[PDB]
């Protein structure tokens, strides 16, 4: 029992060790420490200090070294004696992590069991240049609609959620991972994603309710969760992206697909912010560093889609964006779209009227993230895109002209808006978004007034299935639609529509 | 403490051997920093504010802070040619354009 | 010269190397540290003095040991130059990424290059055509000419670089340089594959194409000298051979972020908000770097990001001295579906002056950028109230604006796919044509989609077909 | 259920103020006299072995 | 540049005074008159060591200075001239710092080499001796080099023994391993 | 013993310097011995050498360069149990309502470390209140925290009182009150209330606990004032 | 005509307008170019008076353009703030004002 515990403990350590060099601290605090000595260390290697606390090495002086604390002040104490680790910087990459909770420096917290690791790989690693490259061709499924192909994602994409925080921004990120668990669970390991979801300045109580959500939802056996929560100090929160994406390179580099979600950027700006001012470095624009960029740019470009060389191995990207008030005008929102292509804009407005996903489609881009669709998801959503940015112009005037013309395809679109929304946190499968889209790209939703909407749906596809599965088969396996399947399906369509 | 000529390995050693004449103090002294566009040098007490100062790589600069450590003088050129150690030698006209 | 050193301290990526012997480099000369790991290249920035020079960082500096050995190469990094620079990819080392292995070269040069002197001076600045209809009309290119696009990314600043290239590089001909200064990593991948699929670059065969491609996870110094890298390959080409040549340049915010950065860590103060104080001095030798001589010409066309799409930001308002065109593109506009995005109030060209398009091109232009500054007068009492509210005269002018102002979307060719309509050439002498009859009426009497995404004259009487049924 | 939770938690803080009453005893002891020389004798051949 | 950086932290004075008796040779002598111009400023009772915090001008340093150099001539020519520097910054604090550098640097070059061996107990000599024999051995100290140890009793360490010379360490201490025991045994 | 001199009073921040093998940790409650009171600084930074830097809790005007500190070995120990509630206590653990002292029981640092992963919530659980609107409109939660708006003056200080009455009723549960930057002619009035609605007696136990910093006391006691509500 | 921190294709367009337009007779162009340094730029409008006071002094009418002066007060910015003098305003040192008035 208690006895045993303490027993095991005891002897599963002994403490006793014989070392290099070491260091006597100079003057300690502040979230850096100032060490005296350490005259052979490396650059960013470990150092272990006596209170238990292990630090990156930043400035080499000579004749003094800056640390940087990955930990709480309070503990580190002046006079204590530091001792070189001898290995660089590096957390545990392997596949004993996928359900295991971890922190930033790769410890179980409350864990799942300690921690098994095929290698350990540098948290700070430079990726891959341009000649293992290669563009996206399969196409990242949410599960939502107005993201399917309405706004593409593909794998290997690095395409941006933006809006203002706490809107619901989270579910629309587990959505992706939970859409993908039965193209997760194949036989086409391409086709697997193993995701990591890094929590960076949220609540400690808010991912030990993430992680129990996902178990219910049974998607956290191939996923890790990742840590350097609001109550854990700031240098820990800037390593925090860093240290999880080579844990994400490493299913990259076995040639599978992966995906990491890093929430929120405009957190690690932040941790990276206070740790840069007591530093003594000046503020830059918007009283954030000069240098953040640096951070993002060699952050985001490690994930990338690779070659046939390198296994055609990818990792994606969605990357989290804590607008101040919707405004574009601001540094770090900048920052981070201006390394990415695409733009998920989210808006709370739509959100609070009660358009769940609230995904504006008006200042959401895909550019290069437009191949990732396959033929059905072509045909189907095609020229919807087009269609609801006339839409917009058509509602500017609708305080000029009025005319069948502009009042057909205000209610189209607005009808178009109301299909956009499915419920959340059972994303609907993507062969079941097919033949929806069809419906009202080819402008079948001027027999379905809006209050009906969400009526017509189950009961259009409940008919389908039991009338003709041939439809569906068809798209599950060729993932193309032939003229022939999608006449077939506009004669089913109208059919539904009259009764 | 503080930088001042004392700080300067250079500067001090020969201060030890009670050299701190030898006229590096009149119409000359010798560079001891050069960079980011700017040279700072050692010595010229008897320099005139706003003058011009020929450094020794054909490169002439003006000069526009004194100070008896580092009289800080502004280049007209590169930072390639002018190099540390080497002297400069005051022109002792202040600039000047031909008026015709 | 062999010039031995220790590594004393590496301080943010400004290392510091103390010198063992008494020989001392100039400032601008390169050193390498010997490493397992490959080199590292650094050059001299600052001496410190007492054989302590300060050095910015081309290589991130992780796991460096303190006592550890510095070579001196004796002067500058140098690239390769050479006509055998073609088909190829440089980074800034001067070494290939695209592994095409050592790049055969007969002169290997310094990346700095002292700046073409006043009376290397070619006075020409002929028209050249772009074949977008914006740009024709409001901006049109010059033989002399410097054109910068400021703003964030709207319609990808890159892509619109690529329908220029699209373009102007199958009618121009000869030789043609690119160089990316810290610019994303996949892009650079599809361009390459793009060129040899349209057979303007071949490796197997001919390429009147060069490249030169950084990558945005290299540390800050090397980005910097990215832009140098190009420009040492730019010259040659104008000089030496003396051949006409372009230039284009994407993304060159970059390069003056770069010089921020390593700005405070060097042991400056800088200038106000954070930018570099050798801003001026640094701008001015880039740009008098690719000024024309009297062998070949060369134009020239940079991107820059604003992150406010503030251009009273003091790096954006630098570029404009070395700027005689612009072609603003504005967030806004690409929002709006309009495509491209150019901003038709904050354009320019030095020969939309005067009869220097044409007395005929420069009144067609001339009022159109009077109809458009009229529309965005009355924005406010439109939005207030409506125009029935106004007076008749100026609902006609409203009206006639707002059929300018979408008629100006050209749909592109080379990302035809991404806009999602077929692309449209339209010719310089066709702007002018399509432009003036749009203006009296001609075509202001059909709907405001028959202007929706439609390229010359042609196109607005077609869309007005299909609305009809 | 939870007041046998609470008894681990307790049986777990009154086992260390005992360990902490068991350094105080072996400081007090010439075991800190008796350890010292066993603490020379290791240092003696690790660092002889450097 | 002379063997052996020390510059910085007013080290470079050191460096300087060094490299510049190097030169003529007369860096053992030197010290020794340096250490002896030290000692007498120590048991100067009346405001020579009592006052080291400057308040002095330079007149008044100057004739400070006179007197140091009344005390005992024939210390060379080179730390004499020294003297004057320091006294031109206006640095009577910062005399004694020199002197511990000068030191420091010297006793490098002849390559004596200062350690420590904390324990709370003072420990016999045969075991002082048994370490410098390990010590001598391990590639810790060479050849032309001599090794001095030198135990202090510290309330700071207790039971157990560290061993600390040239920034190398072996740590056999009793009390830093029975804190991190505790703290893994309230777990 | 570990003690030192004062060597300075820059403003609100007042340096100790420290002897050899005499070493503070950071966050440690230094005291000074005086006749005016004491004074408790809490140590903020390591400056090294065995001197430190410290915020204080009280005004440190007509300090001396000179006068003995003492460290104590940790943060300010605050006193806890069913004795500490129905009592206005500043952030040094000590009555400022001046009914006499207060029965120490067990007392515990006023820092400590964020409780396990495992330990945080894991679930929502629903906080019951009396009140209808509140629970409809707006649950309350276990785990959750919920930001009142509106004016000061307007029901917000009697809607405050309400929740009280709720609470033990509901579960059996206390409160505590705290008051950061307390506008010290309010906490009289809000003291007098609270008592006369028998949310806090003079007749035994109580619910809610008040603490209090006054404006006049520098900015650290201040701050101070929320971790110390926080361990009772 | 005074020409600070401007490129010299630009300059170059200029002197070729006037000498068609017949008037690079009396035109002199005093030029510091942006590639050219700090303080070249800073002592162009300087001496461009000095060639005017001479013109002015001996009863001769002549028009002097400072373009611009608000390029030269960045350039003071970067030898002072390098040189390391307090701001004024802004980051440009204070004591541009008895530059430009002087």
């Amino acid at each position: 029992e208690v006895s045993s515990i303490l027993e095991e403990r005891i002897k599963g350590v002994s403490d006793e060790a014989n070392l290099n060099e070491t260091g006597r601290v100079l003057a300690v605090g502040d979230g850096i420490a100032r060490v005296f000595g350490l005259n052979n260390i490396q650059a960013e290697e470990l150092v272990e200090f006596s209170s238990g606390v292990k630090g990156m090495a930043l400035n080499l002086e000579p004749g003094q070294v800056g640390i940087v604390l990955f930990g709480s002040d309070r503990l580190v104490k002046e006079g204590e004696l530091v001792k070189r680790t001898g290995n660089i910087v590096d957390v545990p990459v392997g596949p004993g992590l996928l359900g295991r909770v971890v922190d930033a420096l790769g410890n179980p917290i409350d864990g799942k069991g300690p921690i098994d690791a095929a290698g350990r790989s540098r948290a700070q690693v430079k990726a891959p240049g341009i000649l293992p490259r290669r563009s996206v061709h399969e196409p990242v499924q949410t599960g939502l609609k107005a993201v399917d192909a309405l706004v593409p994602i593909g794998r290997g994409q690095r395409e941006l959620i933006i809006g203002d925080r706490q809107t619901g921004k989270t579910a629309v990120a587990l959505d992706t991972i939970l859409n993908q668990k039965r193209w997760n669970n194949g036989s086409d390991e391409s086709k697997k994603l193993y995701c990591v979801y890094v929590a960076v300045g949220q609540k400690r109580s808010t991912v030990a309710q993430l992680v129990q959500t996902l178990e219910q939802h049974d998607a956290m056996k191939y996923s890790i969760i990742v840590a350097a929560t609001a109550s854990e100090a700031a240098p820990l929160q800037y390593l925090a992206p860093f240290t999880a994406a080579s844990i994400g390179e490493w299913f990259r580099d076995n040639g599978k697909h992966a995906l990491i979600v890093y929430d929120d950027l405009s957190k690690q700006a932040v941790a990276y912010r206070q740790l840069s001012l007591l530093l003594r470095r000046p503020p830059g624009r918007e009283a954030y560093p000069g240098d953040v960029f640096y951070l993002h740019s060699r952050l985001l470009e490690r994930a990338a889609k690779l070659s046939e060389k390198e296994g055609s191995g990818s990792l994606t990207a969605l990357p989290v964006i804590e607008t101040q008030g919707g405004d574009v005008s601001a540094y770090i929102p900048t920052n981070v779209i201006s390394i990415t292509d695409g733009q998920i804009f989210l808006e709370a407005e739509l959100f609070y009227k009660g358009i769940r996903p609230a995904i504006n489609v008006g200042l959401s881009v895909s550019r290069v993230g437009s191949a990732a669709q396959v033929k059905a998801l072509k045909q189907v959503a095609g020229s919807l895109k087009l269609f609801l940015a006339q839409y917009r112009e058509v509602a500017a005037f609708a305080q000029s002209d009025l005319d069948a013309s502009t009042k057909q395809t205000l209610v189209r679109g607005e009808r178009l808006t109301q299909l956009l929304k499915q419920n959340q946190y059972s994303p609907l499968a993507t062969e079941e978004q097919v033949p929806l889209i069809y419906a009202g790209v080819n402008g079948h939703l001027d027999g379905i007034e809006l209050s009906r909407i969400g009526e017509f749906e189950s009961s259009f596809l409940s008919y389908l299935k039991s009338n003709h599965n041939e439809l569906l088969t068809e798209i599950r396996e060729k993932g193309e639609l032939s003229k022939e399947l999608l006449a077939s399906l506009k004669s089913a369509t109208e059919s539904f529509v009259a009764t | 403490t503080k930088a001042q000529p004392t700080e300067v390995s250079s500067i001090l050693e020969e201060r030890i051997k009670g050299v701190s004449d030898e006229a590096n103090l009149n119409e000359t002294g010798r560079v001891l920093a050069v960079g980011d566009g700017i040279a700072r040098v050692f010595g010229l007490n008897n320099i005139q504010a706003e003058e011009l100062v020929e450094f020794s790589s054909g490169v002439k600069g003006m000069a526009l802070n004194l100070e008896p450590g580092q009289v800080g003088i502004v280049l007209f050129g590169s930072d390639r040619l002018v190099k540390e150690g080497e002297l400069v030698k005051r022109t002792g006209n202040i600039v000047d354009v031909p008026v015709g | 010269t062999p010039i031995t050193g220790k590594v004393t301290a590496v301080i943010g990526a400004i290392v510091d190397v103390h010198f063992e012997q008494s020989e001392l480099p100039a400032i601008l000369n390169a050193l390498e540290i010997k490493t397992p790991q490959g080199k590292l290249v650094l050059e001299v920035a600052q001496h410190l003095g007492e054989n302590t020079v300060r050095t910015i960082a081309m290589d991130g500096t992780e796991g460096l040991v303190r006592g550890e050995k510095v070579l001196d190469t004796g002067g500058p990094i140098s690239v390769p130059v050479g006509r055998e620079t073609l088909g190829r990819i440089i980074n800034v080392i001067g070494e290939p990424i695209d592994e095409r292995g050592p790049i055969k070269s007969k002169l290997r040069k310094p990346i700095h290059a002292d700046p073409p002197s006043f009376a290397e001076q070619s006075t020409s600045a002929e028209i050249l055509e772009t074949g977008i209809k914006v740009v024709d009309l409001l901006a049109p290119y010059a033989r002399g000419g410097k054109i910068g696009l400021f703003g964030g990314a709207g319609v990808g600043k890159t892509v619109f670089i690529q329908e220029l290239i699209n373009n102007i590089a199958k009618a121009h001909g000869g030789f043609s340089v690119f160089t990316g200064v810290g610019e994303r990593t996949r892009e650079g991948n599809d361009l390459y594959r793009e060129m040899k699929e349209t057979g303007v670059i071949n490796l197997e065969g001919e390429s009147k194409v060069a490249l030169v491609f950084g990558q945005m996870n290299e540390p800050p110094g090397a980005r910097a000298r990215v832009a140098l890298t190009g420009l040492t390959i730019a010259e040659y080409f104008r000089d030496e051979e003396g051949q006409d040549v372009l230039l284009f340049i994407d993304n060159i915010f970059r390069f003056t972020q770069a010089g921020s950065e390593v700005s405070a860590l060097l042991g400056r103060i800088p200038s106000a908000v954070g930018y570099q104080p050798t801003l001026a001095t640094d701008m001015g030798l880039l740009q008098e770097r690719i000024t024309t001589t009297k062998k070949g010409s060369v134009t020239s066309v940079q991107a820059v990001y604003v992150p406010a799409d503030d251009l009273t930001d003091p790096a954006p308002a630098t570029t404009f001295a070395h700027l005689d065109a612009t072609t603003v593109l504005s967030r806004g506009i690409s929002e709006l579906g309009i495509y491209p995005a150019v901003d038709p109030l904050d354009s320019k060209s030095r020969l939309l002056d005067a009869a220097v398009v044409g007395q005929e091109h420069y009144d067609v232009a001339s009022k159109v950028q009077e109809t458009l500054q009229t529309y965005k007068s009355l924005q406010d009492i439109i939005a207030i109230l409506g125009m029935d509210e106004l007076s008749e005269q100026d609902k006609l002018t409203v009206e006639r604006a707002r059929k300018i102002q979408r008629f100006l979307s050209q749909p592109f060719a080379v990302a035809e796919v991404f806009t999602g309509i077929p692309g449209k050439l339209v010719r310089l002498k066709d702007t002018v044509a399509s432009f003036k009859a749009v203006l009296e009426g001609k075509y202001d009497n059909i709907p405001e989609h028959a202007f929706y995404m439609v390229g010359g004259i042609e196109d607005v009487v077609a869309k007005a077909e299909k609305l009809a049924a | 259920v939870r007041y046998e939770a609470s008894l681990r938690q307790l049986e777990q803080r009154q086992l260390a103020k005992s360990v902490i009453s068991r350094v105080q005893s072996e400081l007090g002891n010439p075991k800190f006299q008796e350890k010292v020389l066993q603490q020379s004798i290791s240092e003696i051949e690790q660092l002889l072995s450097k | 540049p002379p063997p052996v950086r020390l510059f910085g932290v007013e080290g470079t004075y050191a460096t300087a005074l060094y490299q510049a008796a190097a030169k003529n040779s007369s860096i053992d002598a030197a010290f020794q008159s340096l250490q002896k111009v030290e000692s007498t400023v120590k048991k100067n009772p009346k405001l020579g060591h009592l006052l080291l915090n400057p308040a002095l001008s330079l007149k008044d340093r100057n004739s400070v200075i006179d007197a140091i150099v009344e005390t005992h001539k024939n210390l060379d020519g080179y730390v004499v001239n020294l003297l004057k520097v320091l006294s031109e910054n206006n640095r009577l604090g910062c005399f004694e710092k020199i002197a511990s550098d000068f030191g420091v640097l010297n006793d490098a070059h002849n390559g004596l080499l200062k350690g420590t061996v904390t324990s709370a107990e003072p420990l016999d000599p045969k075991s002082f001796k048994r370490i410098e024999k390990a010590l001598s051995a391990s590639k810790l100290v060479g050849q032309g080099k001599s090794l001095k140890l030198e135990n202090v009793v510290k309330p700071e360490i207790k039971g157990g023994l560290i061993v600390e010379l040239g920034d190398k360490t072996v740590d056999l201490s009793i009390s830093t391993k029975i804190q991190k025991l505790n703290k893994v045994l309230e777990d």
